[PDB]
């Protein structure tokens, strides 16, 4: 399983003032731990 | 203008024309609007 | 160099693999632990 | 067998409230190929008709394309068309009170399926 | 004039052999912009009905969205839809024999055309 | 859930003057999908069909699927086809003289929309 996020033009991205690379790297980095995270609690709270 | 083409072989010169298609504005893909370069060619004959 | 190198795309990718632990006979002879969740016990409440 | 053929094409969804108005749903550009113009009624409308057309992106060159009344919900434009200038989908509803029979708003979703006016050459 | 559209297409097409019975012919993910649902008979069918609709992954939720008697032999959805937890698209044949008046089995095939749930953002 | 689905799509666009003949208008791969052909008729004619249908790169096996009158002036199929050896989509036209009540040429405009036989196979 996967995410991934695309940019906008670089020139929009240089002049809105964000560093895609590195926030998208961090937003993916913890959207990773919440998902493995519901797959744990998902398998551990299916049928009892 | 004297064609420096010795081996007396029809000649085809051709010629590159000017962009005159609009382009892609802002965050708008390239795809949107691809251009087309256009080559123009003419052929010179021999006569005897 | 997604668009023409214009923008980006950040991916992130898991492959992992998770169960409840539930074990089931090797044979066809009827152990306790058969069906049975290894370890877990479900408690279940209104939530309001 | 060699043509050339349009590769990239674009969906717009566009949802408006379905009361009286003018909206601007979709934007186009010049070229575009649009292939497809839905529209549909998300509830039980009690009176009032969608009209769907094309308008300048400034000046009142409105022109209705597809007319919806209340019954049938849902509709298609039964033609084809290359985009010359008319750069916006625009809807209006001349008829409409509020929601009607439900109690919770009448929505309307328009959906376009265009193709940008870039062309490849393909041999087949 | 800027907006966000679905930039992503998918078609999927899937036979069935018209008899009796439910199949899964298309699977959509959530978010999904389904703008085409079309079947087709292929044969020539005797008696029988088929109902092609939307149902869950797992649980019984099935509701026909076109009917089609034997006579037209082909039929598409009049509306469009978006993916909500509905990610089957199902058919059922509830009366049908062997093939007839042809001795040759008869066919049914599904094209479904459907925009994926990513977007992009585009100015014109 | 999980499928094979056509991921590339094109959109073909020809335009011939409507009068008397055979016109080759859209090219087609082996295993396209082809969903969307419609006919446009871009003035106002005053007698004759547009007869559009499938036949061979070569040889003379020509079909009408869609028949239009002069009255209605845009048309598409009802029907959707998978390319078996039918490569060519061509447009006759049997009946037509000047353009008629217009004084200017009357245009007949042909989009097709069809998937490539490419699969990709995805899961929801």
């Amino acid at each position: 399983f996967g995410n991934s996020l695309r940019s906008k033009i670089k020139a929009y991205s240089e002049l809105e003032r964000i560093d895609f690379i590195k926030e998208s790297v961090d937003s993916l980095t913890t959207w990773m731990n919440e998902e493995r995270d519901k797959r744990i609690v998902a398998s551990l709270t299916n049928d009892f | 203008r004297l064609f420096s083409v010795a081996s007396q072989q029809p000649f085809r010169p051709r010629i590159k024309a000017q962009l005159t298609g609009s382009g892609v504005s802002g965050n708008t893909d390239f795809e949107a609007n691809y251009d087309n370069l256009e080559i123009l060619s003419q052929t010179i004959y021999p006569d005897a | 160099t997604v668009d023409a190198g214009r923008k980006s795309l950040v991916g992130v990718d898991c492959l992992l693999g998770v169960s409840k632990a539930r074990y089931q006979s090797t044979d066809g002879v009827v152990t306790p632990y058969d069906n049975q969740d290894y370890a877990v016990i479900g408690l279940v409440s209104n939530m309001e | 067998m060699k043509q050339k053929v349009h590769s990239v094409s674009y969906l717009a969804k566009a949802e408006f409230e379905y009361k009286n108005g003018v909206y601007d749903l979709v934007a186009l550009p010049t070229g575009a190929e649009v292939i497809k113009i839905s529209l549909e009624v998300v509830g039980l409308p009690t009176a009032g008709h969608v009209s769907v057309g094309f308008k300048d992106e400034s000046k009142k060159n409105y022109s209705s394309i597809l007319t919806l009344p209340v019954n049938e919900t849902s509709g298609v434009v039964t033609k084809d068309y290359t985009v010359k200038s008319d750069k916006i989908v625009a809807a209006e509803v001349k008829d409409a009170l509020a929601e009607g029979s439900d109690g919770r708003p009448v929505k309307c979703v328009l959906r376009a399926l265009y193709f940008l006016p870039s062309v490849i050459e393909v041999e087949y």
